[PDB]
């Protein structure tokens, strides 16, 4: 007999419903919602009832962490899910684990884990592992079953995002590793708990494979009280209002969720073919990323370009076809987290005010190329900072969408896309309480956001994956932290500029303290924006490293010298390095960096970046330039380059508008404009001489290479679209960089026993 | 009769007062609000009211066993952002952190679809702008050791930066304060010498003096609120108990605190008070609850200035550590309430390039608007749009003891919102009302979903002055279980404070940590130092209710305490199952009680007694019983009101539509009785609006139930 | 339906605060498009009818004797075939060094022209900037929008497709 | 009641036997050995099958591996406990692992493994971990406890020196790491079976943390089959010769 409620085994269950949703569109076969229809009073109560208590799981919850990422920032979420895996309804916070939690039950379902180890009443599983979906390791899920006199009718999971698990490098978003291998403590769906209760073993083990222990086993507490929460709602619920309607809701809620993402493309948007693509950089070549294995030792691009179809019926595909190969660093991904964050958009955007749970998934087709970054081929890969790609890759979808919304009038919903979501501030050694530690800022959890077609986007506020943000207080992090704050600024010029500015970031500086045998290390974007602005906006500005090391700061404080406080107002112009003539100070590019001793009284910059600007600079209203400039926003030199504004300084120290001065430096601007540009066929014609030259770095003809092996569709775009022989070729071995991993690859599939699900065309 | 209890309701247009007696028989008494000295209509809102007994004011003040204030002085100062102008004075270097809100500050008090809908997040402006913002050179850590001694000199720099900027108070918040306070008092110290030398008035208030607790963004709002919203009513408390003591009162005054409890009116800390009103309302609608049986409800207040909403859920408030409120973070504990600018007497103006109708957040307040002759107000308010409409009757405001002319209202819409829109008058005052019906509405929703409800599953309470007139817009579509008005609204927060226990309670923080097993003697240890705050804590409940003539033998004692897992940022409060602790089992008893609470709370499964306790602060209340007020039961008689009931007929606009209106006096109906709309149903000092598409019907209780044909 | 007047504030970015809420968290207005190009056309110193906006001042319009439908700018420009790129018919201005980045960015804060230029595409007659594009060196220019505007018309909006040669 | 023969726990049984140990000089105050002194030929013969036993199990069962290492070489052992983690015999092979293997025993006596996971019959347990005394990850033990009529009388452990176990550097005596984190796969007391039967989640897990999946695979059952051969052949011994011998 199969445990699920009527007697059919989980796969049996799962395998009838995925086939009637391939038979008819709908999901479950649902053709009518008969608890919605015929029972509306009963279908929104039981709706009500259990979003509030998915809502009340995180918010209570959260209380028990020792962690200021969970307790203060909220980076945790509760998701209750129907038997095959589906979820119906979740709290809010870092929900795309509404997805990968769900992978993590039908890879349960699919390989046999009812027959053994077996699926239990009161059973606990921990899971985390990225080969089946996960975004990585730092992501812990809790997943326990639910059931009703003896049979299974659903399950309950909940995520933290914890400080570490045991990495080579010290924080979440780590680097030093480049492959599985020193990626982090990795759990693939093991059964941790029975009759309610921890298994000794687990707790033995868990414990000493991280460096921040007692926060591990908070977030563990936090996790299995806000499942077990959950799991008594829903045992309330079908008590009073009996299985049968449990049972219908269970299904139709993932349905409707369909339906709702169906209905508000056609309200909202325009059928057509939209194009769009984004980058980031990986300086792997410099000597401050010491990595442990030589052919990792190479400067790199990801692309990501995206062909977004929405179709007259209101279903909407997204394809992929073009984009480059995993690589031997820790920026890969999965089909599973790359989807589910593009559901996580979905609900910023198009499904806000519809049912949130996987319905929207199955309306949306999603083609990812085998062998690519988001959908790799190779048991090896690592992924502890797989947001780098994933953050770069999903901002420009923001774009294509908003081009349907302009376009039909709907300019309040515009936006010109999210921030690269960084710096990462991390490290470990012994903290101020005498423990072994390690630390990973939250500070980017808020970033600028992307202008709209209306207004300004919004400063240090938000991040793609928790629009939610919150930087949290000092004093809390100077708790779980060997570091002091010397600094917490508005990040001047961070912002994109355009008609509406892209929201700015802001930076805090640190100064060591109380920490012993301490390292550090930085990790974000560097040579390379990821977001682009809109209809005639700029990106927000590109990231650097600031660090300071023998800085004499005890003998400084001491004497009354002048000391660095706040941020760093202008890099191009700084004022904090005349201050310490006898530091060693890193000021450059090198966005990443592997571990380096720091010890108390050095100087560490953390900065948060900026969103993207929406329209033409030179249509800004005047006064709101001297408003940015006054507030803090924008630096006074790009008033008069960029905006075309004419400021001066009044008697009250404020800038004012010269408005005929303004005026006549726009009519010039768009003369200048003209003169110094040329038509697109004569600028054209040289950079083809180029291509055909081979005049450029090896990190650009990396990126081509290898995306036109995984994507002969873009290789043949390209030759066209830049008329080139057939005699030219760009074979990725003739550059000159290691190519390991470029032909040979195996999959997690090829190994006895393993049944992986298919979520993507690929 | 024998009256003994006395709640206030002060600060908005109208001061109400609730008297009760010996056997629970209660009255209700209404007079205009004297913001000047509160006290002078608190005086003649206490003859009014008694006046309903034939008693006078002598009479029952000498009998009365205590008094409860509260009011909304204070909160209209914040949901106006009409305060004093403060200065702050911060670490050198971080200057901005006020303004940014911690991001946060762009998405509280947000409905569930708005958490996620990012283009709807928006930052309100700061409490302090960034010009009237300085920063000196300083740093202390959170064991409370210096890493940079102060810099005397940027002190008084900043001091005489704020005073040359005109600043109308001062305030001081430097991080781990709370640790080591000596810096932050140097700074106080220093900035109050060059108040000195400037001559000016300008009151100095450290964080450390006020709200001594961790995360500077919460304790630097409270703070400034302080100075903003609070140092403007600080005279208020001591002029009422001198009023009072002069005509007989034996009683020390209380005041309603944020976290549902009272306080003395002494208390120095004067924003713990500054939701007052709201929180004596949520109280009275808790205490209604209990007795009739309703378990989760939707409270909903408006006066002049305000409209203030709270959930009770199965029977309980929320009491939240570090909340948000007016869409800012504090460090009070507080019942889970919001409250926005939007009443009554809210001004309404057009922009001078678009021309959109913007209401508020500012108000007229005691003085009304336009209609009122002798208020001198020249800009319309929403109380002109009513006289228009016909939802208020011109001769029955405040019993017809304030004369309004609604030809004053008629011209000066016409000449400010009508004819430049190229409106009719009463289309101009009915579009008004459209967008406040829908404002409030949404903002009852946005409370109720970002719990992750929907109203199906609350009854709504609709109290307050202002409350009943607009029930039938800010209720309609949402589905609410039923949708409730008390008879006695406008008294409904005074009601709240009369039916609160007499309590006074006293907190004194500590630092105790154990491991899960430790010898005997560190758990005597630890037992002897929860013990002698217990017996301080005594000391100060004892001594406040010898104040109010009840000796030690008279008070019933529960002592508490805060506990947590070692490494916790939050804690629990417990009961204490021991009167007294003393021995090593007396302490394992205590954390016995800790972990059953935890288990209750969160899950069994949740527990870690492995990490050990500490015990994080020591709690004592005392309690002395009172009568609460009787809630009436009486029999239905039929469903037709009788014809006496009924005052007249009053021309009534709405959806394009003249009707008359069917008047009634409220007093006059009888449980049982049915009113189709279109009717208003009048009182003396409340108005319960009923259009055409809605129906109401009393029940024996004296509350109206609200319902869409 | 919003008034003709809201959609305008909308249109010139003075709505106020509460309607661009409701506007946000409320059904759509299906009337939106129709009124939008109303309001679009009235601002226009030529007669051709707006199609589709595609841009604050960039439009694909019918031609008004011809009927043939074009890429067209505020100022009267016309770039091309409405099924063609506009960007392939516009100037271009290319920051690829590091004096040009920092003319628009900091030092430091500025992309590395080796890893990432910005292409800048304007009207021929007007200098408005219609686009700016951030990709490698050696990348294609994009095309970033091919309407079904026959879908669009017919199917969504229940309007007749406009006459086009 | 106590598992162990007699009624005692684990840790009451160990205790007592250590302490003897200290106050007399002789293990478990043995002042006298009356089976080896009044039943010489008995003792023998126990001595004799037992250590053929022992030897007999590595000779086998390093036929399944496919790894030379095990399979040619010989770089695999098996040793009987008794009840208190005490090795009575071994074979020769890597014996460094007599010691390791008992340690890992009494750290699982010592932490109230009794209490939870619990010791059952037909269980199977997993361990590498250097923290509590073995010589490095890729040194793997299966260890089984042996019961008689309900109640445990001694344990077997089996170790096979693995190729790799998934360490930044790709091989068994690895560089590239500094620390544990990055040092390999690492198991601690992990209770990976029960009723003979290997736990699918272990299975699926251990498998993709190695580079050399099928040679990690066929060493595991390397382990399993001496541990269940020495099982086999001490219950047929208890049941010629008696318990009590
Ligand atoms: N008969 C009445 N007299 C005075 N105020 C009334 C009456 N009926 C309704 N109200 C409302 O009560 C409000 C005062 O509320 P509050 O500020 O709580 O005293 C006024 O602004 C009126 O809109
Ligand atoms: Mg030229
Ligand atoms: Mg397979
Ligand atoms: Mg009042
Ligand atoms: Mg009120
Ligand atoms: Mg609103
Ligand atoms: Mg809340
Ligand atoms: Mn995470
Ligand atoms: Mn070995
Ligand atoms: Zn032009």
């Amino acid at each position: 007999r199969g445990i699920v409620r009527g007697g059919e085994t989980l796969k049996e269950h799962r395998d009838r419903l995925m086939a009637a949703t391939k038979a008819t569109g709908r999901y479950a076969g649902l053709k009518t919602l008969e608890l919605r229809e015929r029972e509306p009073i009963l279908y929104n109560k039981l709706f009500s009832r259990l979003r509030a208590g998915v809502v009340d799981a995180r918010e209570t919850a959260k209380k028990i962490a020792a962690s200021p990422i969970v307790e203060q920032e909220g980076e945790l979420c509760f998701t209750l899910y129907n038997a095959a895996g589906d979820s119906l309804l979740t709290s809010t916070g870092i929900i795309i684990h509404v997805g990968t939690m769900g992978a993590a039950i039908k890879y349960m379902i699919e390989n046999n884990w009812e027959a053994n180890p077996g699926v239990h009443d009161k059973d606990i599983f921990c899971n985390n592992d990225s080969l089946i979906g996960n975004v990585h390791p730092c992501d812990i899920h809790t997943i326990v079953p639910i059931f009703w006199e003896g049979e299974l009718i659903g399950w309950v999971g909940g995520v933290t995002h914890v400080i570490d698990t045991g990495a080579v490098g010290p924080g979440s978003m780590a680097t030093g590793q480049v492959q599985r291998f020193g990626d982090g403590y990795s759990i693939t769906c093991r059964k941790v708990g029975a009759n309610d209760t921890l298994f000794r073993d687990w707790l033995h083990e868990s414990q000493r494979m991280v460096r921040t222990t007692r926060y591990w086993m908070l977030d563990e507490r936090t996790r299995i009280a806000g499942c077990h929460m959950i799991r008594k709602l829903v045992e309330e619920v079908v008590a009073e209002e009996g299985i049968e309607a449990y049972w219908k809701f269970a299904y139709e809620a993932v349905e409707h969720g369909r339906l709702g993402l169906q209905a508000r493309i056609k309200a909202m948007t325009i059928p057509g073919t939209y194009r769009q693509v984004g980058f980031v950089d990986v300086p792997y070549a410099h000597e401050d990323v010491r990595v442990p294995s030589d052919f990792a030792k190479l400067d790199t691009i990801m692309h990501a370009p995206c062909e977004m179809t929405i179709r007259r019926d209101g279903t909407w595909r997204l394809d992929f076809e073009g984009s480059s190969r995993w690589g031997w660093h820790t920026y890969n991904a999965h089909q599973v987290s790359f989807t589910s964050g593009i559901w996580v958009m979905m609900t910023q955007t198009l499904i806000p005010s519809e049912m949130i749970n996987d319905g929207a998934a199955y309306g949306t087709e999603f083609r990812l190329p085998k062998g690519t970054w988001m959908n790799p081929d190779d048991r090896r890969v690592a992924f502890s900072y797989s947001w780098h790609f994933l953050v770069s890759a999903w901002t420009a979808l923001w774009r294509g969408l908003s081009r349907s919304y302009f376009g039909r009038g709907y300019l309040e919903e515009v936006n010109a896309g999210n921030a690269n979501t960084s710096n990462w501030l991390q490290g470990g050694g012994f903290n101020q309480y005498d423990e072994i530690h390690a630390v990973n800022s939250f500070e980017c959890a808020a970033n600028g956001t992307g202008a709209t077609a209306v207004q300004d986007g919004l400063s240090h506020a938000a991040a793609i994956w928790n629009p939610e943000g919150d930087m949290g207080d000092m004093e809390i992090w100077e708790l779980a932290e060997p570091l002091v704050y010397l600094g917490r600024q508005i990040k001047a010029s961070s912002g994109g500029s355009g008609k509406y500015r892209g929201g700015c970031g802001f930076e805090s500086l640190r100064m060591v303290w109380n920490a012993k045998d301490w390292t550090m290390f930085f990790m974000g974007n560097g040579h390379i924006s990821s977001d682009w602005g809109l209809m005639g906006g700029y990106p927000a500005a590109s990231g650097y490293r600031f660090a300071a090391h023998k800085t004499n700061l005890k003998e400084l404080i001491a004497s009354g010298a002048e000391i660095p406080l706040g941020g760093d107002t202008d890099p191009e112009n700084p004022t904090w390095d005349a201050m310490l003539p006898d530091a060693q100070i890193k000021r450059d590019k090198q966005a990443i960096t592997t571990e380096e001793m720091f010890s108390d009284y050095d100087l560490y910059l953390n900065y948060m970046r900026g969103g993207p600007g929406f329209g033409d600079p030179l249509d800004r209203e005047p006064q709101a330039v001297a408003d940015d400039i006054n507030g803090g926003y924008v630096l006074e030199r790009f008033a008069g380059e960029v905006y075309g504004v004419v400021v001066r300084k009044g008697a009250d120290g404020q800038y004012g508008v010269d408005e005929t001065a303004t005026a006549a430096a726009r009519a010039q601007i768009r003369k200048d404009r003209l003169a110094k540009s040329v038509p697109v066929s004569e600028w054209m014609k040289g950079e083809r001489e180029k291509i055909l030259a081979k005049d450029a770095g090896t990190q650009v003809r990396q990126m081509f290479a290898a995306s036109f092996k995984l994507g002969p569709r873009f290789e043949k775009d390209f030759r066209t679209f830049w008329d080139l022989p057939d005699s030219w070729t760009l074979p990725e071995e003739e550059i000159g960089v290691p190519t390991y991993g470029s032909r040979y690859s195996m999959d997690i599939s090829e190994l006895p026993d393993v049944h992986t699900v298919q979520f993507v065309e690929e | 009769r024998n009256v003994q209890v006395l709640g206030i309701d002060a600060g908005g247009t109208m001061t109400d007062t609730f008297f009760v007696d010996q056997d629970g028989d209660f009255v209700v008494g209404k007079a205009q609000s004297t913001p000047q000295n509160e006290a002078l209509g608190l005086i003649a809102s206490s003859e009014d009211g008694l006046a309903n007994w034939g008693m006078s004011l002598h009479e029952a003040l000498a009998q009365l066993q205590t008094g409860v204030y509260s009011g909304t002085a204070m909160l209209n100062r914040v949901v106006q952002r009409k305060g004093l102008k403060c200065g702050l004075i911060v670490n050198r270097g971080m200057e901005d952190f006020h303004r940014m809100g911690r991001a946060v500050q762009s998405h509280l008090g947000y409905a569930y679809e708005d958490r996620i809908h990012l283009n709807t997040h928006r930052y309100d402006p700061p409490l302090v702008p960034r010009h009237l913002t300085r920063g000196v050179v300083e740093r202390t850590d959170m064991m409370g050791t210096q890493v940079i001694p102060l810099r005397e000199d940027t002190a008084r720099d900043a001091a005489r930066d704020l005073i040359a900027a005109d600043a109308e108070g001062i305030v001081i918040s430097l991080l781990h304060s709370y640790k080591n306070p000596v810096n932050e008092r140097r700074v106080r110290d220093i900035v109050l010498e060059e108040v000195e030398k400037s001559g000016k008035k300008i009151p100095v208030f450290a964080s450390a003096d006020y709200y001594p607790v961790r995360k500077e963004t919460h304790r630097t709002n409270t703070t400034i609120l302080e100075g903003y919203a609070a140092e403007p009513s600080r005279q208020t408390l001591s002029k009422i108990s001198n009023a009072f003591k002069e005509r007989g009162t034996k009683f020390d005054f209380r005041v309603m605190a944020t976290h549902g409890g009272t306080i003395s009116w002494k208390a120095k800390e004067l924003a713990r008070t500054i939701v007052s009103g709201p929180i004596g309302g949520v109280i009275g609608a808790k205490y209604l609850g209990e007795v009739l049986g309703y378990k989760n409800i939707a409270c909903s207040d408006i006066g002049g200035t305000s409209f203030d909403v709270a959930l009770i859920t199965q029977g309980e408030m929320t009491i939240k550590n570090d909340p948000d409120m007016a869409r800012l973070v504090l460090s009070l504990p507080l019942v889970a309430m919001d409250s926005v600018g939007a009443g009554a007497g809210s001004f309404i103006r057009l922009d001078p390039y678009t021309r959109a109708i913007k209401l508020g957040p500012d108000s007229a307040g005691y003085r009304v608007g336009v209609c009122w002759k002798e208020s001198g107000i020249e800009t319309v308010t929403i109380s002109d749009c009513h006289m228009v409409l016909g939802y208020l009757n011109p001769d029955n405001f405040l019993g017809g003891a304030v004369k309004l002319d609604r030809q004053r209202s008629v011209d000066a819409i016409k000449a400010q919102i009508a004819d430049p829109l190229g409106l009719s008058v009463e289309d101009a005052a009915a579009g008004v009302i459209e967008l406040l019906d829908s404002d409030l509405r949404d903002y009852l929703r946005s409370m109720i979903s970002g719990k992750g409800y929907s109203p199906a599953s609350f009854v709504c309470f609709s109290y307050g002055g202002a409350g009943p007139v607009h029930t039938y817009g800010y209720t309609e579509g949402l589905g609410f279980e039923d949708v409730i008005v008390p008879a006695w609204a406008a008294g409904f927060s005074a009601f709240g404070c009369a039916a609160a226990d007499f309590e006074y309670r006293y907190d004194k923080s500590l630092d105790i940590n154990m491991p899960t097993e430790t010898p005997d003697t560190d758990k005597e240890k630890a037992a002897a130092t929860l013990q002698a705050a217990w017996e301080e804590l005594t000391k100060n409940v004892l001594e406040e209710f010898k104040l109010n003539g009840y000796s030690a033998d008279q008070v019933t004692l529960q002592p508490g305490y805060r506990m947590q897992y070692r490494g916790q940022l939050n804690d629990l409060e417990i009961e204490s199952p021991l009167a007294q602790a003393h021995t090593a089992a007396d302490w394992d008893q205590l954390t016995d009680a800790f972990n059953a609470t935890y288990g209750r709370v969160y899950a069994a499964s949740a527990r870690s007694p492995e990490l050990g306790y500490s015990v994080t602060g020591a709690i004592m209340r005392g309690m002395v019983p009172i009568p609460k007020p009787k809630i009436p039961k009486e029999p239905e008689e039929g469903e037709t009101p009788p014809e006496s009931a009924k005052i007249g007929t009053r021309k009534f606009y709405r959806k394009k539509r003249w009707v008359d209106a069917q008047l009634y006096h409220m007093e006059s109906l009888r449980p049982g009785n049915r009113v189709m709309g279109p009717a208003v149903i009048e009182s003396d000092a409340t108005t319960f609006v009923v259009p055409d598409g809605f129906e109401t019907w009393l029940d024996g209780h004296r509350l109206f139930h609200l319902r869409e044909v | 339906a919003y008034t003709r007047s809201k959609i305008v504030d909308l249109v010139d970015g003075k709505i106020d605060p509460d309607t661009l809420h409701q506007m946000l968290s409320t059904p759509k207005d299906p009337e939106r498009f129709v009124t939008y190009v109303e309001i679009l056309q009235e601002r226009m110193p030529w007669d051709d009818k707006i199609i589709l906006p595609l841009g604050p001042k960039l439009f694909i319009v019918q031609q008004k004797v011809s009927k043939k439908w074009t890429v067209r700018c505020e100022c009267g420009h016309d770039f091309c075939d409405w099924k063609d790129n506009w960007k392939l018919h516009a100037r271009v201005h290319v920051r690829d060094t590091p004096q040009k980045m920092e003319e628009i960015y900091p030092r430091l804060m500025a992309p590395t022209p080796s890893w990432q230029v910005i292409r800048e595409y304007f009207c021929p007659e007007c200098g408005t900037l219609h686009d700016v594009e951030a990709p490698t060196p050696w990348y294609p220019v994009i095309h970033d929008f091919s309407p079904d505007i026959e879908g669009f018309y017919q199917e969504w909006l229940g309007l007749p497709v406009p006459e086009r040669a």
